[PDB]
């Protein structure tokens, strides 16, 4: 077992975090465009 | 099992400040690239990239009175036939004489350092 | 999903709420077992 | 699809009512342990037979309707059995949840109150269900229904539509012989009649009620191939329909061969009945040899009707009668031939799909979907669907000898229909045939071959004809500055429109210039110059990052919400980049991939926006060296913070340059120097891009925050400067009250700034630890006079 | 740092993951109700 480890998935659920916001907000972008 | 004693030599030159220190003051980036930067210039030169990640860092528990010298230790990646090697029982016993030999080294850096 | 075989099921189980979702998940190549400790982490509230 | 799962977990906790606890946020990480692309879902289903049968209340309606569901056949059944009994056996699980089931319907209850088969008619309605399931599926392709006349014109299949009390005992062993061969050819007898059934259910039998009981008995043991005769006209005529597959009209016909010769086998009776020389026991002492090769075939087709198999379910059905017809050899073998027929159309298939790559299902059969997608959508759209729902994978209509393997094969299927969407397939250089058989390490083996030959065909013609490495050094060039001279010749010209308001410009002004700079200039080494183009950003970089970054903590819809219309936009707030890459060439330009791209040029262009208005200042301030070197001290101690803040541009700028653009950069060079695959590309692409994605800073929302406030800051006090330098030219309200000494105001707002902004970089980045920290805020104290004071901004803190 | 730290950080990103999953599902849900 490690500590750093748990330091890079920390990198990693941030990096994951920040493609799902950008798909998130690229899709309420559409949302809006379209609905709207 | 402790062998290799460049990088011991490597975590007396830079961890002095930060081991020396309680645990309450942990650092990982500087802990992490202390290794990395040690490794090509110590005998460990030689240690595989494939070696440098069955190795790794790891921590114990908390308690802050503790200097990090003899708090601070490190971790290994034990990964499939190595995994059914080092069991986690063995990987117990592998740590707690890493454990034993830390706490020696230590006092015998601590002896060389006075 | 089969949802008439899965009701047969239920009720040829005469057992003790449809809870299809896992059922859903179950063909969702989802492990016979990781959800059964699941079922004990979620029963014990 | 995969937050469906996600959705599933918080729907069960809500189901479950489950308060105490984390939830279902680490059960979902063992679901996320316990997902496969294959499945092998089975138990020892003896074992959990037993274990269920332990352990239920009424087991005879239980074991009936086991039984039942396994003759369905249904999908995760068993792996149902395999929770099933693991429930059971938690106990606890079981008390807690049997507790949750009973409180989930009281609660559904309060909630509620305060607010016989006909076998032909049967054949004829799924003949009507299997025709509007293939056209309505086909949704577009001509369906061969067969004529009207088959379903009319009865009898086309060919199965069945004297005193006998008082005849002699030989003489009735003797004509209950010849009745019996008129009733084994589907016929009526003279003592023995047959009826029709109904539903898919055997020919009622009825006999002389005044024969001989014995003679009666041996007849009704003899009569058991009957109905496996009639059944097997039925089954042989039923399934020859192309609406019950073309596939199984070919399983039909093969059965149509064995029961040819058990028609043959029949004649060959009559051939020692012409001779007058029959005998009960030699009829019988041969009729045992043949019922049992009847019989099994019976039961196989029996099931692959009442399973309704088809596809690739139908080839798993087949090998699984296979492995459960293993044991007798008599039907063993008989069964290796039957699957080897069959495999004949279902590898014809997959070879089509894969040793050709061209699927083709008339019936849609195969595993391997292609779902029918524009490829326009995907070059302007961020959301990418051709790479993904282009070539969909059916689950049911998959055979189980390649579920391990189905995955690489579906794989291949995608680059094989990916060359013939680019206009460049070719049979592969090696075509050897599938053929059928119980081992499946053949079959893995020829896929791991196919496979490794895919890729070295696929991976070498999109790293050839498409040449994408090209078009990612023009992606440096161009889109991630790194053209000299074109930045030069970008800031002598679109400094005049991007001067203008948003609205102020006119984007034909804009294209114009975007040509003349590259015919001015001398970066022609651009041979798909024409990939680049100007887009308007309807928001800022930092505004629609601001309003994305917070999102589902405080700004979901407290700034996510906010529109541009309402604020004014700035003539370089709007500029942007575009881009063209071809659907089948270059389709690796995908619209959320451009959007990364001019986000990170847009971060730069308003860094180098900002730079050349800082070095323009300071050229504008270029009287100091012949002025007063103390009476411009109103303008010494503004040159003196002209570098302050020209040494934090610079710094901010190099730093993302060198540690954010190089390594990312670099990284994916070797990554796709070394990639395998279009996944593997993918990857490499996403360590320049994901990586990206914090290599320059960009997921902190304070730090964002911050650090726009410091532009915005910088940005007003070059603004009243250039007011001032202007008005100090001229002489050689708000902005001519923007001189009053206003670099002591400027300094404490900036300073202000850039206090938060190295406290951010000391705590937020201690709490990220990283090397970006070391690299900015011990970048930001290069000397004594810049750490000192920051020293005890730190203590103040 | 500290190794709570960590552990507490890493709670809160596997909640906020879910969550994040939770509204992309949404999302998705609702650009499957309009464009479809």
């Amino acid at each position: 077992r490690n500590m750093k480890d748990f330091e890079n998935q920390i990198t990693e659920l941030k990096k994951e975090n920040f493609n799902l916001k950008l798909r998130i907000y690229f899709l309420e972008e559409r949302m809006q465009q379209e609905f709207h | 099992l402790l062998g290799q004693g460049d990088f011991i030599r490597h975590l007396m030159d830079l961890l002095k400040p930060e081991l020396v220190r309680p645990a309450t003051t942990l650092y990982q980036h500087n802990l992490t690239g202390i290794l990395e930067t040690a490794v090509r210039a110590t005998n460990a030169q030689f240690d595989s990239p494939e070696i440098l990640k069955r190795l790794d860092v790891r921590l114990l528990e908390v308690s802050p009175g503790d200097t990090g010298w003899d708090v601070f230790s490190l971790d290994y990646h034990v990964d499939g036939p190595i995994a059914t090697v080092f069991t986690r029982e063995c990987m117990s016993h592998y740590l707690r004489a890493f454990n034993f030999l830390w706490r020696a080294k230590r006092v015998e850096y601590i002896l060389t350092d006075i | 999903a089969e949802e008439t075989e899965l009701f047969e099921l239920a009720q040829a189980a005469g057992g003790a709420e449809v809870f299809k979702i896992l059922v859903d998940l179950l063909k969702l190549n989802v492990a016979p077992l990781a959800v059964f400790q699941m079922l004990k982490s979620m029963c014990a509230g | 699809s995969e937050f469906r799962i996600h959705h599933d977990v918080n729907e069960l906790l809500s189901l479950l009512r489950v308060h105490g606890g984390d939830g279902a946020e680490v059960y979902i990480d063992l679901l996320q342990k316990n997902r496969t692309p294959y499945v092998t879902t089975t138990v020892s289903a003896h074992s959990a037979k037993v274990k269920i049968a332990e352990f239920s209340r009424t087991p005879e309606d239980f074991l009936k309707k086991y039984d039942e569901l396994k003759s369905k056949n249904t999908r995760n059944l068993d792996p149902l059995v395999y929770l099933l009994s693991k429930l059971m056996e938690d106990r606890e699980t079981l008390q807690y949840l049997q507790q949750n089931a009973k409180e989930r319907a009281e609660l559904a209850a309060s909630a509620a109150a305060s607010s016989g088969p006909t076998w032909q008619q049967s054949l004829e309605l799924t003949r009507k269900m299997l025709r509007d399931k293939q056209s309505k599926k086909n949704s577009g392709q001509r369906l061969p229904v067969l004529p009207a006349w088959v379903y009319e014109r009865p009898a086309l299949l060919g199965d069945f539509l004297v005193p006998i009390g008082s005849l002699p005992l030989a003489s009735q062993e003797a004509a209950v012989v010849e009745d019996l061969l008129y009733v084994l050819v589907g016929v009526d007898g003279r003592y023995i009649s047959a009826q029709p059934l109904t539903g898919r259910q055997g020919r009622t039998f009825l006999v002389d009620p005044n024969l001989d009981l014995s003679i009666r008995e041996l007849v009704s043991r003899i009569l058991p191939v009957a109905a496996s005769y009639s059944t097997v006209t039925r089954f042989i005529e039923e399934k020859s329909s192309f609406e019950y597959g073309q596939v199984n009209h070919a399983l039909a016909a093969a059965m149509r061969t064995l029961v040819k010769e058990y028609l043959v086998l029949v004649t060959q009776l009559e051939q020692l009945q012409r001779q007058g020389l029959l005998s009960l026991q030699k009829l019988w002492f041969y009729i045992q040899p043949a019922m049992r090769s009847l019989d099994i075939l019976a039961s196989l087709a029996t099931s692959v009707d009442k399973g309704e198999c088809i596809g690739g379910a139908t080839l798993s059905l087949l090998h699984d009668r296979s492995f459960s017809y293993t044991g007798d050899s008599q039907a063993q073998e008989l069964c290796l031939h039957l699957t080897k027929a069959a495999s004949t159309p279902y590898f014809e298939i997959l070879e089509k799909w894969i040793y050709r790559g061209i699927i083709d299902d008339p019936y849609s059969e195969f595993m391997v979907e292609e779902h029918e997608l524009r490829k326009e959508k995907i070059q302007e759209d961020y959301n990418d669907k051709y790479w993904d729902q282009r070539y969909t994978v059916v689950q049911r209509q998959i055979p189980s000898f390649l579920q391990k393997m189905a995955g690489k094969v579906l794989s291949t299927g995608k680059y094989l229909n990916v060359v013939r969407e680019c206009g460049h397939d070719v049979t592969c250089p090696v075509a050897k045939e599938v053929v059928y058989t119980l081992k499946e390490r053949a079959y893995v083996e020829q896929i791991e071959k196919a496979f490794s030959y895919a890729s070295k065909v696929l991976l070498d013609f999109l790293m050839g004809e498409k040449e994408l490495l090209a078009h990612l050094r023009s992606i440096k060039r161009y889109f991630l500055m790194d053209q000299g001279d074109f930045f030069v010749h970008f800031m002598d010209l679109t400094e005049e429109e991007l001067k203008k308001p948003v609205d102020d410009i006119t984007p034909t002004r804009l294209e114009a210039l975007l040509e003349l700079a590259l015919r001015m200039s001398t970066a022609n080494t651009d041979p798909f110059k024409d990939d680049l183009k100007i887009d308007l950003m309807p928001h800022d970089l930092i505004t629609q990052l601001l309003r994305v970054l917070a999102i589902e903590t405080q700004q979901e819809k407290a700034m996510v919400h906010a529109d541009p219309t309402e604020l004014t936009l700035s003539g370089l707030e709007a500029f942007s980049f575009d881009y063209v890459v071809t659907w089948p060439l270059s389709l690796i330009i995908n619209r959320k991939a451009l959007t990364r791209y001019q986000m990170l040029f847009r971060h730069m262009f308003y860094c180098k926006h900002v730079e050349r208005q800082l070095c323009s200042v300071w050229i504008s301030n270029k009287a100091a060296k012949r002025f007063s070197l103390h009476s411009a001290k109103w303008f010494a101690g503004a040159f003196t913070l002209r570098q302050r803040m020209l040494n934090f541009v610079q710094n901010i700028q190099s730093y993302m340059m060198f540690e954010v653009m190089e390594p990312t950069w670099h990284v994916l060079e070797q990554n796709l120097r070394s990639a395998s695959n279009i996944d593997d590309v993918l990857g490499h692409h996403a360590s320049f891009l994901d990586n990206c994605l914090k290599d320059c800073m960009l997921t902190n929302p304070e730090l964002l925050r911050v650090f726009s406030k410091l532009m915005s800051v910088c940005v007003m006090f070059t603004n009243c400067l250039q007011r001032f330098t202007q008005s100090m030219k001229l002489d050689s309200p708000q902005l001519a009250s923007s001189f009053e000494a206003t670099i002591t105001k400027f300094d404490k707002n900036f300073s202000a700034h850039l206090l938060d902004l190295l406290a951010r970089l000391s705590i937020y980045s201690t709490s990220d630890c990283e090397h970006g920290m070391a690299s900015v805020i011990s970048r930001l104290d290069f000397n004594g006079f810049y750490t000192e004071r920051l020293e005890r901004l730190s203590a103040e803190r």
